[PDB]
RNA sequence: GCGGAGAGGUA
């Protein structure tokens, strides 16, 4: 019985161990994060990285011996927090969510020290984790050796895993608030403020919208310069007058060079945004796709909040 | 009582017209109040000069066509919208453009007047084709605050004007784009403090730093009347 | 609840958390521990009646470590009838079920801080102190009788600094109302040592110094790591043949 | 922080021995037998070694020649 | 083989260990003793042993080692590219008495 | 509910126009506000962390 | 050649509720100033509030007195709401002493010169026994913002007396702020606006001083902006 | 005071 069976052995103690330098806590939104990072509470970070703290403290000479380093960590003076910030700089941590169904259940992130007792998880990756902010918890492990650090940052980092290993399609597609905001932004209306005025570019579109001289969605003629890598990797600017909404122009600000304008020109729902990300990946590559996804998240969240979408009984 | 004043005003000026500005030390919540006050004042209320109205010697309405310009009229209006001009003494001045021959008629080709300086001489205006290449126009520039679209003036156009009076959007404010992000920043013990990153694009004339300068100056000038605790 | 179903009073009354009058009368004395009522002559027993006294229960530990405290509703001189609610139990008001609290919500996405089922809350809520709960942990130190000798609860604990004793009384128990933190000594206990076999010069040194061969080890209970609160109550249970301590 | 290693994997297409060469380099850097060939910007030695790999200064063969030298 | 717990405030607590090297140490006890090397701490903490070169603990350990024969003979290898293979270096410690 | 809202002199549709506390600008499309009875469940992060 | 806004009439409807007007506001600056002031007022107004309390016969917040019906914890909850104005000192010790049957209100506090008890009707306790007597000493400090007990616990600094009862400090007098920018028909101008700031406070900070200090803080930060090093 | 049962709960 000790050997056989789930609770006994091989399953329990030889494929299912219980690592050190690990923690657990409740997950939270943290929209401001970069795709490759995660909000980590100070106190857990100190607890996890304790031996790193001692090593760095001794290197800097702040502590004569290891016991003095321990006492300095247990008082938690400003120097300790400074050393923790310095050591945390490039050190990546592993984030895991209880049912690790597929390999995207474990991903590496760069932590950013924050107050509170909850772990902050980047929104875009929730779909990969199947994470929901209704009391879901996550575990956080620390890779120790140099090879482990390199492996976590290279193989497991969120930005390196944008395509699902099952099928080629993207995993990090915007989920609900982002897509709602973008949808609100791109949809047009027959008549509003600033119908049919001609704008020299998206920047004055934003000038108009944020100053309240034009509606966030209103049909308008704008001059836009799209870039196309038609040659052997060179970008050629084509600049013409398109008939679009203010919102579509506002969104166009983020979009990297290589992509056709058409991409944003439509209603921009869930599918449209997903295929937008798809084309951005296929044409440009990884890094532009990552930054573009982050930009999409930020703009979607912002303009969803500006929209003020609610649900009344009469809706 | 004793507040926390910002230090370390770093400015990453990539592409001279585009400036990122960071202010890491502050007090909780002042990030959005200060960022937004600055943003709105910069964007909506900034004294500047811009083209307002135009009379074309050849065309009576904005949808008609001139022979030998491939660009439509709307493109010429849009090109005229981008002109960033600074006049020193005079309040309202009327520049003339007259060009012939092949090529791109650019802002430099305008007649060089005394008080008025065009900050971007290479801004394209029109493209003239061969053997006819006749372009002549008179553009009137005025001083004002902020951005004024055509639609709000044309609304109050009961004072009937002769045909050809083509209104143009007035781009007074020198700022083309302005945005601010607020993010967490901690002074070694206090974490509920924030950093303000202000991304600003100006229209050549003044560099962003000085734009911010006169924005804060203007806002302080309005506030001066109440502030007396010193 | 601003929006209830009417069943709140049924639930609150039928649960034992409220204090409910058995014989109606008039409230004679009101305190935050007991409500004393003078019975009405109708319900007053002819022979050996007297008055009714209801002792309330103040912060005690529930199974889930929450607080169970009753507050009085009524005031001096108010008449009460059989089956009215004198005192409010935990999370009940004036007889009604108040499971939580009712706050002004707005349905909208606010820069994805309420992205998923997550909730955004205003600092006014913590300011108004409306979601602060009291919890209550119980800790037990047991002094048994070993065959090497019975353990002791004394405050004389080997190789502890006087810092740790400062918050302990002479009997070795924390003062009621003292604020403790993780690692602080919750109560003092000593583990007996046997077969010490000290050298004769060491035995002479022990007599002058006062060093105890019997102790040299500490079984004192300490507040668990990372939990910090105020000691609100202490209880002491002795068996037969055990002297009562000061706390007792 | 170095958010993408895409150029380093474009240098060595296996994407696995990349990790090995970067680990060897960063281990020669941490235990101070060697010195970084790139001006550090307060990065730790892992991201330093990746930054060096992406700039083409270090690979396995350069490691072997320098070690035998 | 004497465990030295560093309490932190210039006070070391010495306790023997399961792997100590001698049957009994003259001064040590299993309950341990606290020491300080700073004369001012010693003047403030009379419960500690003021350790100097002339303190019985050190003189005791000294006599214990220099009378015993542990530490008198060992071998060691050297990996140095800048020397010939199989070369012989011999450390010899004579004692004049 | 509409009647009860009217007796209080509140919008009958149960939605109000709201101003963004950070920016001061109005939100388009008024939003539902009102009092709801909410509960704090026994799952407290400090116990979980 | 510009305009600039001057502070005009400040109507006081009640001791707590106040309306402040600003007449000559340029177009567009209505909302800017409205919101800036709202933010500064709600966040940064310095006020005084009770930080800790010592009552005689009570060891800790959770015990109970004879002859009172509120729990001690509820007494702290009542004290948190006490609106007080301190003029000169930073920490004052108020003394409340009452005996006999009756409601112990805020008015019964021992009357000191520098401290003003804004709402003397504010209830604290109810005695219920002829010989029941309550005495307490409430310590009131000046501060800004919101500081809870639990954060200051790190800096205990000899909180040793178990009789000490720490209270969360809400160092902020302002409860509510609204503003309206409305057309300010000036006899020689077409489109000018007047800002009306309607504020509800616990009745300690006066409107004029609140608005002045807020404008001060904003002007100071703008001062920080005027200079730009570029060094 | 390492363990294992039983009960309940979380995702
Ligand atoms: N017995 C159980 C019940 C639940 N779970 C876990 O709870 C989640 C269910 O999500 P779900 O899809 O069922 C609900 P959600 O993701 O929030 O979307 P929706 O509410 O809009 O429908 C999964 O991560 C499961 O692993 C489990 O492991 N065993
Ligand atoms: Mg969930």
């Amino acid at each position: 019985d000790m050997i056989k069976g789930k609770q006994g052995r091989f399953r329990q103690n030889l494929l299912g161990k219980r690592v050190d330098y690990s923690g657990r806590s409740v997950i939270t939104v943290g929209p401001y994060l970069r795709l490759h990072q995660c909000g980590l509470p100070k106190k857990m970070a100190l607890e996890l990285f304790k031996p790193f703290i001692y090593g760095k403290l001794e290197l800097r000479g702040l502590a004569t011996t290891i016991k003095a380093a321990k006492k300095m960590v247990e008082r938690e003076e400003a120097v300790v927090w400074d050393i923790l910030d310095e050591v945390i700089r490039e050190h990546p941590v592993l984030l895991n969510r209880a049912p690790t169904l597929h390999r995207l259940g474990i991903q590496a992130f760069e932590p950013v020290l924050i107050e509170g007792k909850a772990i902050q998880l980047h929104p875009l990756v929730c779909a990969a984790y199947n994470a929901d902010f209704d009391g879901d918890q996550m575990a956080v492990h620390v890779p120790l050796t140099l090879e482990a650090q390199l492996e976590a940052r290279a193989l497991m980092m969120s930005t390196n895993n944008i395509l699902s290993p099952a099928n080629g399609e993207p995993i990090i597609v915007p989920s609900q608030d982002v897509v709602l905001g973008l949808y609100y932004m791109t949809r047009d209306c027959v008549n509003a403020k600033g119908e049919g005025m001609v704008l020299t570019g998206p920047k004055e579109a934003e000038r108009l919208y944020r100053s309240g001289l034009a509606s966030l969605h209103a049909r308008v003629k704008v001059r836009i310069t799209e870039y196309e890598k038609d040659a052997n990797g060179e970008l050629v600017a084509k600049t013409s007058l398109k008939d679009t909404t203010v919102g579509r122009a506002i969104l166009w600000m983020i979009v990297p060079k290589g992509l056709p304008y058409s991409i944003v020109n439509q209603a921009l729902g869930k599918k449209a945004i997903s295929k937008m990300l798809n084309t951005c990946y296929r044409i440009l590559g990884l890094k532009p796709t990552v930054i573009f996804a982050d930009q999409i998240m930020y703009t979607g969240f912002a303009y969803a909040a500006r929209s003020g979408a609610s649900v009344g009984i009469d809706d | 009582t004793e507040f926390l004043k910002p230090r370390l005003v770093d400015i990453e000026q990539v592409s001279s017209t585009h400036a990122k500005v960071t202010l890491e030390p502050l007090e909780r919540g002042f990030g959005h109040t200060l960022g937004n006050a600055l943003r709105r004042i910069l964007l909506s209320s900034m004294p500047g000069c811009a083209v307002t109205e135009v009379e074309i010697d050849g065309v009576l309405h904005e949808y008609s066509t001139k022979e030998g310009v491939q660009e439509d009229i709307l493109e010429i209006l849009l090109n005229l919208k981008g002109l960033a001009v600074r006049v020193q003494g005079k309040d309202e001045v009327i520049l003339t453009l007259n060009k012939s021959g092949i090529g791109p008629v650019t802002a430099a080709d305008i007649t060089h007047d005394g008080d008025v300086e065009i900050v971007k001489p290479q801004h394209v205006i029109c493209h003239l084709t061969d053997e006819n290449a006749s372009i002549s126009m008179r553009i009137k520039v005025q001083r004002g605050r902020g951005y004024v679209p055509a639609s709000t003036r044309i609304h109050s156009e009961e004072d009937e004007r002769p045909i050809g009076r083509l209104l143009v959007d007035a781009c007074y404010s020198p700022v083309e784009r302005i945005a601010y992000n607020v993010e967490a920043a901690r002074v070694e013990q206090r974490t509920d403090l924030d950093k303000l990153v202000i991304e600003m694009e100006t229209n050549g004339t003044i560099d962003p730093e000085e734009a911010i300068r006169r924005a804060a100056t203007i806002l302080a000038e309005q506030l001066e009347a109440f502030v007396d605790l010193r | 609840p601003l929006v209830g179903t009417g069943m709140e009073r049924a639930v609150a009354v039928d649960s034992g958390v409220t204090a409910v009058a058995k014989r109606g009368g008039v409230v004679q004395y009101v305190d935050a521990s007991r409500i004393v009522i003078k019975v009405n002559e109708d319900e007053m027993y002819p022979g050996e009646a007297g008055i009714d006294i209801y002792n309330l229960t103040k912060y005690t530990r529930s199974n889930q470590n929450t607080c169970i405290n009753q507050m009085p509703c009524v005031s001096l001189g108010e008449p009460v009838e059989r089956g009215d609610v004198l005192a409010d139990g935990p999370s009940t008001d004036l007889g009604e079920l108040a499971l939580g609290q009712n706050m002004r919500v707005a349905f909208m996405p606010w820069n994805g801080y309420n992205f998923e089922d997550s909730i955004l809350v205003s600092e006014r809520v913590v300011q108004e102190d409306r979601f602060t709960t009291i919890h209550i942990q119980e800790l037990a130190c047991v002094s048994r009788d070993t065959k090497l000798g019975p353990e002791e609860i004394t405050a004389d604990i080997p190789n502890v600094g006087e810092a740790a004793l400062s918050k302990l009384d002479e009997s070795g128990i924390v003062y009621i109302g003292a604020e403790v933190t993780g690692g602080d000594i919750l109560v003092g206990k000593v583990t007996p040592k046997g077969e010490t076999q000290l050298t004769p010069e060491e035995k002479l040194l022990r007599a002058i110094f006062g060093e105890k061969a019997s102790d040299v080890k500490d079984s004192s209970l300490r507040v668990p790591n990372g939990v910090s609160g105020t000691v609100i109550d202490v209880q002491v249970f002795t068996r037969d043949g055990v002297e009562k301590d000061k706390r007792a | 922080a170095r958010v993408t290693v895409q150029d380093a994997v474009e240098k060595i297409g296996n994407r696995f021995d990349l990790v090995l060469v970067a680990a060897r380099r960063a281990r020669q850097m941490q235990v101070g037998g060697k010195d970084p060939l790139v001006p550090e910007e307060n990065d730790k030695t892992t991201v330093i070694a990746l930054r060096e790999i992406e700039e083409g200064l270090i690979n396995n063969q350069i490691l072997d020649v320098r070690e035998r030298q | 083989g004497i465990n030295q717990d560093d309490r932190g405030d210039n006070m070391i607590v010495l306790t023997p260990s399961d792997h100590m090297l001698v049957p009994d140490f003259p001064g040590l006890s299993e309950d341990g003793i606290t020491i300080t090397f700073d004369r001012e701490v010693a003047l403030a903490r009379e419960d500690a042993q003021f350790i100097t070169w002339e303190h019985p603990l050190i003189r005791n350990g000294l006599d214990l080692i220099l009378s015993g024969d542990t530490g008198s003979s060992t071998i060691s290898l050297l990996k140095n590219k800048a020397l010939p293979v199989g070369t012989l270096l011999v450390e010899l410690i004579y004692v004049v008495e | 509910i509409k009647e009860l809202l009217k007796l209080g002199d509140l919008p009958t549709s149960g939605q109000i126009r709201l101003y963004d506390g950070r920016t001061g600008e109005q939100f388009e499309r008024p939003v539902t506000v009102g009092y709801m009875y909410m509960l704090k469940l026994n799952h407290l992060v400090d116990d979980k962390m």
